[PDB]
């Protein structure tokens, strides 16, 4: 439960500037100006590019079927499933 | 040295399945040199394939399954690029 509540507190802090509060405002006053005339960061969320995403779920569906070999040999082995055979 | 039909070529998925796992296991563990005729058609092509993601799924290990391809010269489309007088480095 601790592990799962870890995710949070870091996006919080991830998100906020780095003053300590009586110098935030220094950052409040740039971010309300730039809000003021006209997007997480990319280290959390990205859209790759299309050419290395083809490449990366190619990578994907290789693996799963490696997977899938293994799950099925080890599930051939209880006790079950030879009294069937 | 594997051989298969060419140009009008049509299999079951099990056939295809022994392509993926039995013939790149028994070659990727001896070192072997597999030998066949170079061609993007029919049997060739899916040995071209089935070894080509071998070595991006290797994940920077060292060594490639070498293979050498072996066509004729008369029937190739665009080989008149290809013919250079001096060395075509």
């Amino acid at each position: 439960i601790w592990k799962f509540q870890r995710h949070d507190l870091i996006e919080e802090y991830h998100g906020r500037p780095a003053a300590p509060p009586p110098f935030i405002l220094l950052s409040h006053l740039q971010l309300f100006i730039k809000r003021v005339v006209l997007k997480r960061h990319k280290q959390l969320k990205n859209k790759l590019e299309k050419n290395e995403e083809a490449a990366l779920l190619s990578w994907e569906i290789y693996l799963k079927e490696n997977y899938l070999q293994n799950r099925q040999f080890q599930q051939k082995q209880r006790p079950e499933q030879k009294i069937e055979d | 040295s594997v051989t298969g039909g060419a140009k009008n070529f049509n299999m079951k998925p099990r056939l295809k399945s022994i392509f993926r796992r039995g013939l790149v296991k028994v070659a990727q563990t001896t070192g072997a040199w597999i030998i066949t005729g170079g061609s993007h058609t029919g049997v060739m092509k899916q040995v071209g394939e089935a070894v080509r993601d071998f070595s991006l799924s290797s994940s920077y290990k060292e060594g490639e399954l070498i293979t050498i391809g072996v066509a004729t010269w008369g029937t190739v489309h665009r080989r008149e690029g290809l013919i250079h007088p001096t060395g075509s480095f």
